[PDB]
């Protein structure tokens, strides 16, 4: 149930370098501080997070958070957790252009890649290396979108209907008639992700013509099979590793359009608020028994306040490890969006700075 | 010449406006329909004072005001009541639902598409004017309509009329009495717009006015009508210097120069001394000294705070009726020698005084006695922080668990705006604490 | 113009709705023929909230009547105000549900839902600005539970932002008339907590106790219980139809009473209630109304507030009264009974005052509580559910219609979770280590 939050800074892009674009985010070890561009000299506001990552300048030998370092910090340990048998969830959050795709996916050259390519490649390599005559591994994948609290399929090419959600008494929440295809190597996963990202629902707004309008989940299910000779295989442990793409929080002033846009923004805001509430209470619960020990009975997590936290019930708590990545836009033009991103990042057991 | 626009938003502002316009029409001789027999009978004078009315050729008098709301239930009372023929039919009512005690609904989901009409009507009213001095926006904290739409309207008018003053009169939540469960959220969300745009925002509390009504007026079961009448008397005392002749007159720019040492401490209290019933109007003298002493009594303050727990940094006494500067100077000299009334070391001047020759006007069927003299005291003091501080405590107990937040986030808002408002209020409180510290 | 669409499904809902239309027409001065013969112009100020105009000056209620059997429809038409409704809105079938949730929801209601939704769409389109929906339905198990939740699901899909309201009679342990009540109750409450925005719990036992003890009646019938429920329903929607010093629109309540989305089950009440024998000895004032309001015997859900703590409370007053009196009385109720109120919420008594009281009362008051005890209303049902689900007592009738076993377990788990959140905040302290 331990929650580790990370925040990352991206380099300038072609448009930002073309224009007169400054750097505004400062980071020291674990403390990140912003400074207003259009009203200086007041007090850079400061927050603390579990990890702060500086990838802005270049491989600057002094404090340059490479992709591999972030991978070793989060993904490798949580992949060890997944192989052990327990569940894992990963979140990606940030506004459009903030650089969350730069961290999750990264460059295609496979020299400075994202979290997902390294995770999948290490998964397949470790599956290949330990595949003896007895132990058998299985990997399966699925892709769904949460849109106005309705689940829709991204892999199946049918008409975009709304799938049903059920609660098996033992296996917990699940989705009905969700497409589920087997994978063997990262190339199939990449093709499935490309098709899904092409199939997702997007709409043009006052900030970007292709802004996200829905949350997305890439679930990967990993199954182990012992093969002791006696009379059984003993499915042993079934571990899920989930990836979540979170849409950006929205204000009515920014997205002033009426009709579907307002409803979508309101639903996104409500879902994100509920997710933050659940993660915060989860982090508090993890901290308490770890240090405090008061089994506090079980209090109560509001797991039923939204569909996103409802579907991932088995990954978000009980016995599992959660993490989130928030990308920051360094330009002054996106100061308010960045400030909102940090304000959301303050969830999950805010800590003390100065 | 000397002209002010009076905007009323929400039920509280609309009802205080009803009381205010009742009092003004009584003062100026204009009958409800809007006609004025005095001008046609005399054929001279200037009884159609431009501070509140515009005169057409036929002799009617249209008040300078717009009565904005989102519920038809309140404005329809005015549109079918006694004063149906006073106002222009452009009442600016929204044919939709209310703000539902939601700041977001008032601000940027339902307030939009109606703010354009309100701004256009204000544009027409100001284009009719020639010597516009300021605005008089009436609202109340704790309501979605009040907070949200006052914030949006103040933003638009500051962008469009940035050089003109914008006074506010508002009702603050009481320490214990409250008629809604989301008042602290609304007040905190109103902080980040009442401070930056309004040039002088005045505060009243319902519990204090109830105590004033019980102790002095001897009304055991008062209602909102008496509160609205008292607020109307306060505003009339403030604005009388622009209409009637006086020995020492005070303009709005003079008010802002005298009551505002620094830009961010423009939040003074207001009080009225001779709030006395007719039965107790006798057995008393009600001299200048008596009313001046009654102004500084802790019992007579209209916000539940203790003046003795702070230091005054500005005071402005507006006298009406048979007064002379000799008595005012004697009263100020008497006040300066009292130990309890402690003044800051950086304000040796201390007191500002204005005198007007027009006595108060009694509303028929009211509760205030006829008095030859009256005084309205405005006071910039440090005690008001206490009235803020308790409210923050309420907000804290409501924000440790995110109660009721989802209704706000479901109408175009993030949970970070609450923290922004909280830090802004903390900064305001820290500035107020800083000002009162004695220099060395 | 805030206007509301009314629906009534099942026998109990139809009866309560008929008495509700009787009360509303009496309030607004509408004759049974649909014409106005009232006294004050204020009755026409907001007649469009519930009614729609018809060419010969007449007024048709914005009601849609639903039932799988024809008996209740004939009883309502052959009644005092039967002719007031629109005949085209009398949508019904010719095969009853037989106290079967699966039959109402999946097989027989699926054929009629198209017709009822077409009529609902026709009624909703004519409105200048729709505010919300109303639906009266009992959880006994017949047409009510099944087709009511089907209607709520469909309307919530069609109108996701308009406020939804329901009035429901929960099962009771001492008063019961069918053998399969817990199954239907759990299945219906699954969809209610999923979809609705406000649900007002009603209990027959509490209404009978109010009749016997407070009203001192001898042989109460269903008419009196419908009368009380109608008084509550009229009191809730008073501020949309009449003016007042402090307005309390349905969305204002939706924001005020609901801290978290799922805890929107409310405890209703009415005052005064005098029994026609102690009327002369009683002094009708705001303090006395408040005394009767927060009394255990005067609540209609058969729950004990002393066995829990209040999350929120709303007191809609009607009449001429001072605001200081109301505010001081609510503060006194807070302070004197502080042990029975949540601490995190600094103030949890919403207040509303209207200017037009009922016809024959100088003043009146409606009470809308939201407390933890309500767990005891759900909890008992769950016990009965297990007592019949441990053995599959009568499931073979439901499975015949095409309902799987797992749905019962899902609904039971949702029940247990909803009970757990009401207790979450109900021990009074939360601190030490
Ligand atoms: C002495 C006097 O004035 O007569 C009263 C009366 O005696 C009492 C006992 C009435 C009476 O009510 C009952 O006896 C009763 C019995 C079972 C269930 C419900 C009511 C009365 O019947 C009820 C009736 O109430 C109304 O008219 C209200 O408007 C009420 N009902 C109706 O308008 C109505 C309309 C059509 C058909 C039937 C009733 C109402 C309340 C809230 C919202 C809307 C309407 C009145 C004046 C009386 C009688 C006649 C004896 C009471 O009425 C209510 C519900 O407020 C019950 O306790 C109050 C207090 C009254 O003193
Ligand atoms: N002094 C005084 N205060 C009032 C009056 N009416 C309402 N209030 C106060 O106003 C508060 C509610 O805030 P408002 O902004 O006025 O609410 P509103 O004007 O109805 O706007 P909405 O919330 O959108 O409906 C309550 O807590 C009351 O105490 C009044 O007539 N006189
Ligand atoms: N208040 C009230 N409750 C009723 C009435 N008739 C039946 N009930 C309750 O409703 C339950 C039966 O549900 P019912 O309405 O018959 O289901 P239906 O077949 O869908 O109409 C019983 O347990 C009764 O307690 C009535 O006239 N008034
Ligand atoms: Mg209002």
């Amino acid at each position: 149930a331990s929650v580790k939050v990370a925040v990352r800074v991206r380099p300038f892009n072609s448009r930002e370098m073309s224009r007169d674009s400054k750097c505004i985010i400062q980071m020291s070890g674990s403390t990140t501080t912003i400074v207003n561009p259009k009203q200086p000299k007041e007090t850079p506001k400061s927050f603390s997070f579990d990890y702060s990552y500086w990838s802005h300048t270049s491989p600057e030998d002094i404090n340059y958070a490479s992709q591999k370092q972030v991978y070793r910090d989060i993904g490798e340990e949580m992949l060890q957790h997944a192989f052990e048998g327990y569940n894992v969830c990963i979140f990606a959050y940030g506004q459009t252009g903030a650089g969350k795709s730069y961290t999750m996916m990264g460059k295609q050259e496979k020299d400075q890649q994202g979290i997902i390519p390294q995770l999948c490649e290490d998964l397949f390599s470790r599956i290949n290396d330990t595949t003896n005559d007895n132990m058998s591994y299985s990997v399966e994948v699925s892709y769904m979108e949460i849109y106005c609290e309705r689940v829709r399929d991204l892999l199946n090419p049918k008409n975009k209907g709304n799938l049903r959600v059920r609660e098996h008494p033992l296996l917990g929440p699940y989705v009905e008639d969700l497409s589920k295809l087997a994978v063997t190597s990262y190339n199939d996963i990449q093709d499935l992700m490309d098709s899904g990202n092409k199939a997702r629902t997007v709409a043009a707004t006052n900030m970007n013509e292709t802004s996200s309008r829905s949350h997305a989940v890439f679930n990967i299910i990993f199954t182990q099979k012992r093969h002791d000779a006696e009379t059984n295989i003993t499915t042993e442990k079934v571990s899920k590793i989930s990836l979540v793409d979170l849409a950006g929080s929205e204000r009515a002033d920014s997205t002033g359009a009426k009709g579907t846009r307002l409803k979508e923004g309101a639903n996104i805001n409500k879902s994100l608020t509920t997710l933050g509430k659940v993660i915060s209470a989860l982090a508090e619960m993890d901290s308490g028994p770890n240090k405090n020990k008061k089994k506090k009975k079980t209090d109560f997590i509001p797991y039923r306040d939204s569909v996103l936290t409802w579907l991932l019930r088995e990954n978000l708590g009980g016995n599992s490890r959660t993490a989130m990545v928030a990308a920051l836009s360094p330009a002054d033009i996106n100061y308010d969006e960045t400030l909102s991103t940090l304000r959301y990042a303050d969830r999950a057991k805010q800590i003390r700075c100065n | 010449m000397r002209e002010c626009i009076s905007i009323h938003v929400g039920q509280a502002g609309v009802q205080i406006g009803n009381a205010c316009w009742e009092l003004y029409c009584l003062e100026h001789g204009i009958q409800p329909d809007g006609q004025m027999p005095s001008d046609k009978t005399i054929g001279g004078g200037d009884d159609s004072f431009n501070t509140f009315f515009s005169e057409t050729g036929a002799g009617k008098h249209v008040p300078r005001a717009v009565f904005v709301d989102l519920e038809p239930t309140v404005i329809d009372e005015v549109r079918t009541g006694t004063y149906r023929q006073l106002f222009h039919p452009e009442q600016l009512i929204t044919g939709k639902e209310d703000a539902a005690n939601n700041y977001a609904r008032g601000h940027y989901t339902i307030g939009k598409e109606i703010i354009d009409l309100v701004l256009d009507r204000i544009r027409k009213l100001a284009d009719q004017c020639t010597g516009l001095q300021g605005f008089l926006v009436f609202h109340s904290f704790g309501g979605g309509t009040g907070s949200g739409f006052t914030s949006l309207l103040m933003e638009r008018l500051s962008v469009d009329y940035g050089k003109k003053s914008k006074l506010e009169f508002s009702i603050y939540p009481a320490p214990q009495v409250s008629t809604a469960v989301v008042e602290p959220y609304n007040s905190i969300l109103t902080t980040h717009t009442t401070l930056e745009h309004s040039d002088c925002a005045f505060m009243v509390d319902n519990e204090a006015i109830y105590d004033i009504c019980r102790r002095n007026l001897d009304i055991e079961r008062p209602t909102y009508t008496n509160l609205n009448r008292l607020i109307s008397q306060i505003v009339s005392s403030i604005t009388a210097s622009l209409r009637f002749d006086g020995a020492l007159n005070v303009d709005l720019t003079e008010f802002q120069t005298n009551l505002v040492p620094y830009p961010r401490i423009h939040f003074p209290l207001a009080t009225y001394a001779p709030v006395i019933s007719a039965e107790k109007a006798y057995h008393e003298q009600l001299s200048v000294a008596e009313i001046t002493n009654a102004c500084f009594e802790p019992a007579n303050q209209m916000v539940k705070c203790d003046p003795r727990h702070g230091k005054y940094m500005a005071c402005c006494l507006l006298y009406r009726g048979d007064v002379v500067p000799k008595d005012v100077n004697a009263a100020i000299a008497t006040i300066k020698t009292k130990r309890s009334i402690q003044f800051v070391d950086w304000c040796p001047t201390g007191f500002k005084v204005g005198i007007n020759y027009q006595p108060p006007t009694v509303v028929p069927g009211g509760d205030l006695a006829k008095v030859q003299r009256a005084v309205c005291m405005l006071s910039n003091t440090t005690a008001i922080a206490e009235a803020w501080a308790r409210l923050d405590h309420k907000f804290d107990l409501m924000y440790a668990k995110r109660a009721f937040v989802h209704w706000y986030v479901g109408e175009g808002m993030e949970e970070g705006e609450f923290s922004e408002a909280r830090e802004d209020m903390a900064a305001l409180e820290k500035d107020y604490e800083e000002v009162g510290v004695d220099s060395v | 113009m805030r206007e509301i669409v009314h629906i009534q499904a099942g026998q109990c809902g139809n009866q309560i709705g008929a008495k509700f239309w009787e009360v509303i027409s009496d309030e607004h001065g509408i004759d049974p023929t649909g014409s106005y013969h009232g006294d004050s112009d204020l009755q026409l100020e907001r007649i469009n909230v519930y009614y729609n105009e018809a060419t010969g000056n007449k007024y048709v209620p914005r009601a849609i009547l639903v039932d799988l059997e024809p008996g209740t429809m004939d009883s309502v038409r052959s009644g005092p105000f039967g002719q007031i409704f629109r005949p085209d809105n009398f949508v019904f079938g010719q095969s009853g549900a037989g106290n079967n949730w699966a039959k109402g929801h999946y097989t027989e209601g699926a054929e009629l839902v198209d017709s009822v939704l077409d009529v609902v769409r026709k009624e909703s389109e004519s409105c200048d600005c729709l505010q919300g929906f109303q639906l009266t339905h009992s959880l006994g198990g017949g047409t009510g539970s099944g087709m009511g939740t089907l209607l709520i699901s469909k309307i919530r899909e069609e109108y996701p932002d308009r406020i939804m309201n329901t009035f429901s009679v929960m099962p009771s342990p001492k008063v019961s008339d069918t053998v399969v009540e817990p199954y239907n109750a759990t299945l219906s409450v699954h969809q209610l907590v999923e979809n609705t925005d406000e649900t007002y719990c009603i209990d027959n036992e509490a209404l009978y106790d109010i009749c016997f003890r407070t009203l001192k009646l001898t042989t109460p019938t269903y008419g009196d219980l419908n009368h009380l429920v109608s008084a509550t329903m009229s009191g809730v929607t008073t501020c949309l139809r009449f003016p007042g010093q402090l307005n309390a629109d349905l969305r204002k309540l939706a924001v005020n009473m609901v801290p978290f989305p799922r805890l929107h089950f409310f405890m209703p009440g009415f005052a005064p209630l005098t029994s026609r024998g102690s009327q002369q000895y009683r002094a009708l004032t705001v303090p006395e109304l408040t005394q009767q309001m927060f009394d255990s015997k005067n609540m209609m859900a058969a729950c004990d507030p002393r066995h829990g703590r209040y999350l929120t409370v709303a007191a809609i007053f009607r009449g001429r009264m001072s605001m200081k009196e109301v505010d001081e009385q609510m503060l006194n109720v807070q302070n004197k009974n502080s042990s029975y109120f949540v601490e995190w919420i600094p103030n949890n008594v919403k207040t509303a005052v209207c200017d037009i009281p009922p016809r024959g009362l100088k003043m009146s008051a409606t009470f809308i509580g939201n407390s933890t005890a309500i767990q005891e209303l759900f909890k008992r049902i769950s016990e009965q559910f297990t007592a019949m689900f441990r053995r599959k007592a009568f499931l073979h009738w439901y499975t015949g219609e095409g309902m799987d076993e797992m749905e019962f377990t899902e609904a039971e788990s949702n029940m247990n979770d909803l009970v757990s959140e009401y207790q979450q905040y109900q021990d009074a302290t939360a601190d030490e280590q």
